């Protein structure tokens, strides 16, 4: 499937998504989720770094060749969540879930 | 966007129960349904979707899942109904329901979510 | 001690007399200096004619030609096809101005459904959707009222009028989206009866849905009525256009003359270059090198 | 001298007389009704053929005139070197 | 001593070499000279192709015709069909009328063969006749006789040696109502069996605007015989039955003017000489046409 | 002393003594056919083009044929459809078919795919073969088998990689009786489905004309499949199923003569590409020209 | 060589005479509902006067300059005539 | 200038050089019931002929006459050749 | 024509009466009818005009009778009635039947007249 | 509407109606009829100028412009117009005109 | 080809008798069938042919012996009936049994011939 | 109609006679043996062309408006009457022909 790698304020910190050319490619829709302890998913990112409605400035992204990373900007305290994306795969029943990444801050 | 949820419990291995969904907002008849797991570790898994009336189709069960899940749809009281059957201990996990973003020709991974309901099997 | 007249040049001249000869002033025929770029005509993305009209989910007043290309991918969603759609657009390339009119309100369909009835194939923001220049009419309270509205055009234009008819996938879908098992639709004018029915089959999955759409279109007098009956799978259109009296390939934007790959700019009697153009073109030819000569030899 | 005026005008004499065309669009017709484009072809390269028929060769002989009258242009003035011997 | 000749002549001549000079001789191309008038045509009045073929009341004065070479008829008859409708194929009726040699008209069909159904109130009033309704008089509205509809089984033989032609049509009703009360069947269709043609058809029954008159329409068809073959009719209700026949043996101008091989819709061409910048659209034959005012050669001493 | 040059030989005036008289009109055809470039034309003695596909029992000589260029057939042929009715819309299929390549035969449907109808008694006696009645080879004529006529409802994937041919026909009775008895629906239509084309049918029944025997008549369809869509089939009684499909891979002359150029015409075959000739202007082929005239000469070689 | 004239008479009967012949043509209309096929006609009908015209004022000027042409070659012709006995 | 041949023999090659090309072409037929589009297929056959037969007997005479005019111009063109030395 | 006629008398004023009329000189079936008034003084005056029902058509009475006055065609027996109701003193008049020439597309005006029947209203 | 005039043998009179462009024109879709005291009305001229069959000599007419006349010849000891409406329900009707002999 | 035949025998004059003719070893719904008459002296003579189902028709008898005789056809029980009455004395005769040959469009002729019974009638 | 007329080692042939209405350039005309107390058998079916199943014993011709049938071989049980019939057109059934006897001593 989709692989993830695993787990201070006024930083700058880069997660990036590795995946396949059968689950990933030169196409422009891969999401990106927000996941809190106790909480349910959040939309953070749907269409490759063009920003949704009603969401602070806290999240950017971009994608290039058969990566993407997702860039998060101002680490504040309560920004320890997780996050899972999904791909693309073909005319198949539906897409891929990948593996999630937890973001620790001390 | 006030999407509820009910059902859950424990249950004997093999038994049955039902879960149902219920929400208002938007129009339902113009609305993709899917339903998801979620276990703890590994993440997200599909469990299967539901079509709509006015373009036909029927549901189809990923293939660990086939032959014992079965999902019914009714537009005019706006429920979605759970049919489980035949569980198994690894059935233990959350489920969270949803809408799918309507993309090219299919409906793809969710867009919005539900407040989630745990369920477990266990001797 | 006078004698004829010896000059000189640079260029060669053919003719039957020889294989090549020189020649004093090469004035050249035919021209091949297009400049690649394109009343203003219309210009489209990726919309077709059919999607234009229909209203596909992805300008006034007046234009001379349309601008096309091959495959387009916002094509009708929903498959099926216009019947006599190459007529249509014979009579679409000199429409002069034109104007859009709503002249049947949506209200006018209180005892039938009107907000549900989308379809998957085009969606658009996310969330599926169906065309915005007709409507699909579908079963209100479970039940199907015969439609018989009428319209007078007491307008002094002529007008166009869209409308369609359903095929359902097979029995089952006929069943529960309409009432009556066996339908039929009504059309009455000055010059024109029709009747129709919907073909049940077994079909194959072309794209995504096993449906078809079928689409007519007619010319309305501007003292004359138009009436309309129906007893399901009936489409009914919310706009029509207050007509008064084609380019298949383009390229990226003060001549009459025009070609598939740029703008003829020179009226010289003909050229080598692509003979299919639209409006007046000088003339086609094969070769490459044609020349008068002439000039100051006395 | 300057009898360049009577060849210029037969330059502009030929685009003239070429006349004007309505304005015609080539349209496509359905693959249901095929013979209609193989008709439809018959023509186009029919009018191309005797057009370039009418091209090159009868471009030519006017070219043939126009050298032929240059040629002999050329001799009616070694007439009147001759007048006075 | 001898030089050249010198003439007179009071003629301009054009060529490429200059822009005007002048001819001995003008010998001209084209002519104007056009008479401005017209076997012997077939010169009707106002009487339309489909009215005069139909028999409409106002036709009497014709179809006793000989022979005709070609049809003349001005634009917008006004004794076009009363009843509104069309034929089915008109075009390629009037081609084939084009040629006809001699035609001479021949009731193949006698009235009294309907005895079971009735003829005289077949009427229409949009084309009323010396002050009185009327009807075509070359076919049969047959109509309810006894509140009963027989079917209608007539055959042909064709017992002669030339072709026929045959007209027949089919009614429709401008309602429910009206279907009820002339034809007892509220389904009918209508069966035409030969050799090479098999035919089904059936009425049409909507609402209609009020175009002239009365709202129904007439649909009229056409069917060629061989001579040594038969034809077949099965009808339920709706039927025209015509009751004469053309018999034909072997292979248009549209304007009005009053009263040579050569024919235009302003005049008659006395000419074939190469051509002429008159009318090119001609009947029959023309030498040519010309885009142009003059074009003239020269010869003689 | 020395004079123009004297010879002798053998729109200024009428007629001219020519001192070469170098012909640019020629008429010796062969009058006979030619060995084209490898694809030899399809030779039929008196078999038509709707009998050839069809099968007609006196049409078994050639079954198997290679790579063609054009058709020759000859007028007012014999051995045509015995059965009356014609091909709807046929004339286009002559227009396609012209340039086949190679024409394979494919058994696409096996004769043993039929259980619960029959079809030993589909024969008709309008073109009889070895003295017994017969039918078309190509087609099976589906028949009432124990007087119950189960809907048939076959298909096809086209799992191949070339374009296929098929037919199938409708049958006209000419009476009630005749309906009755065949098929027990008193009351029949079949259907065709497939990606790009809709066909619904009914039975003509009416009272006709005898022409060749048998008062009915044949309808005969056609359709090419897409290498990847399927095809589907309904039916309840009339229906004529095929047996045999060909395939075709990508992209007409009408007389008879007995038996190497590129031109060839329906009397002989024309060897010379040669600007201008003045026989039959109806040709196949690279025509060089036509003109109605008999004499066209242009005049050098000597005097100089 | 006096009477010329026949010489260039026949000429002009030789360009009467070679425009051929045709045939019984009519000028039949089409229906509105196909107005594809009327535009073909049009085409057709509107090609072929073109060339025509075109192929008439070709002929017409180039005989006429012909004409000419043999006209004072005729002339140059008595002038050589006269020449030859001195 | 002698053996002029070469240079006029190319002229018979010129007129059968070129000539257009044409591809595959076959007169396709039609059904009774609709007669008219046979006229229409009768008009350009026949049209075409006719320029082409116009063509015929006509650009292939002046070409003739250019023949036998090229020829006797010819002649002149060593009867001038003659003179230089006298 | 030798058309007949029957009724007329003297009633009260918003009563009811009714009149027919016949004729034999002719087929019924091709006969355009229409009724008219005659008043001392004025003279004639418009009451409608019937179809025939292969053209179908209806009653198109007078605006100043409109909603009042109906008429009756019974082509089997060759009988036409008129209904009178709530008549006033102003409908004292002799009335005329006639059929009518036909032109153009309707027809016009009388041709054939009987010798018509007073009516009178008093107290 | 249509208006007509109010009211010796051997003589020979004239009797015209004035009517308007809305009622008449150059249509030739005009009556006149003939009445008697104590009689029907009787068709005397129709069709204008076409006087019928079955009738005498002595009417005659024409018309001209927005009027028409009718001649009576020949008076002995011992009348009304419409018009042509277009597709309105009927024609007009005028006033009459009394004849008086003297 | 077994055809197998029975009947005949005497009966008198105007009587009636009924014989059946059976065959196995080819389709009999793909077969023609007629009947043939053998006198002494003369030999062969035409009795008549009957037609096939699936091309309908009908059977014509010959000339002579027109509105008496008549055939009946069941393929389903592979049997062929022959019905005679009102019988004089030259009906005296056999009858032999036979398949046509097929050509172009018509049966003309036999092929196959049965071994034949013979029939008299007498006082 | 058709009519024909009434040692070992040697050879015979027996002629055909009728008429145009029911013989000529056609090729549908039969042959038949036939033998006392026996069926009728089919000798030649075509014109010039021997069935199967049966010996070199017959064979024949046909020109003008009449057919020959050659008989090689004539042994003693060669004792038969020997039948045949022609084609008529569309009517109903061809026409017999008169049979012909044939006597070996």
């Amino acid at each position: 499937a989709l692989t993830q790698p695993a787990s201070s304020p006024g930083q700058s910190i880069t997660i990036s998504c590795t995946g396949t050319s059968s689950d990933v490619g030169s196409y422009n829709l891969v999401f990106w989720y927000q996941q809190h302890p106790g909480k349910a998913p959040k939309l953070i990112i749907y269409e490759v770094s063009k920003r949704p409605s009603g969401v602070s400035y806290r999240f950017s992204g971009s994608k290039s060749g058969n990566t993407a990373s997702l860039k998060i900007s101002g680490l504040q305290a309560e920004d320890e969540a997780e996050y899972y994306c999904c791909s693309y795969v073909g005319s198949d029943t539906w897409g891929v879930f990948g593996g999630g990444t937890k973001l620790t801050v001390l | 966007v006030q999407l509820v949820e009910s059902g859950g419990g424990l249950v004997k291995p093999g038994g049955s129960l039902r879960l149902s969904c219920e929400a208002s907002g938007f129009i339902f008849s113009n609305a993709w349904m899917s339903w998801v797991r979620q276990a703890p570790g590994k993440g997200l898994e599909w469990v299967g979707r539901i079509k709509i009336q006015t373009d036909g189709g029927t549901a189809d069960y990923a293939a660990p899942v086939k032959g014992r899940f079965t999902i019914s749809r009714d537009d005019s009281k706006n429920t979605l109904y759970l049919q489980m059957n035949s569980l198994r201990t690894e059935d233990t996990a959350v489920y969270y329901c949803t809408t799918l973003y309507c993309a090219i020709t299919t409906c793809f991974s969710p867009r919005y979510w539900g407040q989630g309901t745990p369920v477990t099997v266990s001797s | 001690c006078i004698g004829y007249h010896a000059n000189n040049s640079t260029e060669q001249v053919d003719t039957i007399m020889e294989k090549n000869v020189t020649v004093t002033h090469a004035q050249d025929i035919l021209e091949k200096t297009h400049n690649g770029k394109l009343v203003k005509p219309l210009i489209l993305k990726d919309c077709s004619v059919a999607g234009w009209l229909l209203g596909n989910p992805m300008r006034v007043p007046e234009w001379s030609y349309i601008v096309e290309r091959a495959n387009p991918a916002n094509d009708l969603c929903f498959p099926g096809s216009l019947n006599d759609y190459e007529e249509l657009k014979h009579m679409l390339s000199r429409i002069n101005h034109f104007e859009k009119i709503q002249i049947i309100p949506k209200s006018s369909w209180p005892n039938h459904e009107t907000s549900l009835g989308v379809s998957a194939a085009c969606p658009y923001q996310g969330a599926p959707s169906f065309f915005r220049n007709v409507v699909w009419l579908i079963k209100k309270n479970d039940a199907y009222p015969t439609i018989k509205i009428s319209y007078n055009n007491t307008n002094r234009e002529d007008l166009l009028i869209l409308w369609g008819i359903h095929h359902s996938n097979n029995a089952e879908e006929q069943t529960n989206l309409y009432k009556n098992p066996i339908t039929y639709i009504s059309v009455g004018t000055s010059t024109l009866n029709q009747r129709l029915a919907p073909k049940i089959a077994t079909r194959s999955q072309v794209n995504g849905q096993r449906g078809r759409m079928d689409f007519f279109w007619t010319i309305l007098k501007p003292d004359d009525a138009i009436h309309f009956e129906s007893n399901g799978n009936f489409i009914a259109p919310e706009y029509a256009y207050k007509i008064v009296k084609i380019m298949k390939s383009g390229v990226e934007y003060n001549t009459k003359c025009q070609t598939p790959v740029g703008a003829i700019n020179s009226s010289m009697p003909f050229h080598n270059i692509h003979p299919l153009t639209i409006g007046e073109c000088p003339k086609y030819v094969k070769s490459n090198k044609l020349v008068l000569a002439t000039g100051l030899r006395n | 001298q300057k009898a360049i005026d009577g060849v210029t005008n037969k330059v502009n004499s030929i685009i003239d007389k070429m006349n004007t065309q309505f304005e015609a669009v080539g349209r496509e017709f359905n693959n249901l009704e095929r013979r209609i484009e193989n008709l439809n072809k018959k023509m186009e390269d029919g009018f191309l053929d005797v057009w370039t028929y009418n091209a090159e060769l009868l471009v030519l002989m006017e070219n043939e005139r126009t050298l032929d009258f240059h040629d002999s242009n050329v001799k009616n003035l070694y007439d009147k070197v001759r007048l006075q011997l």
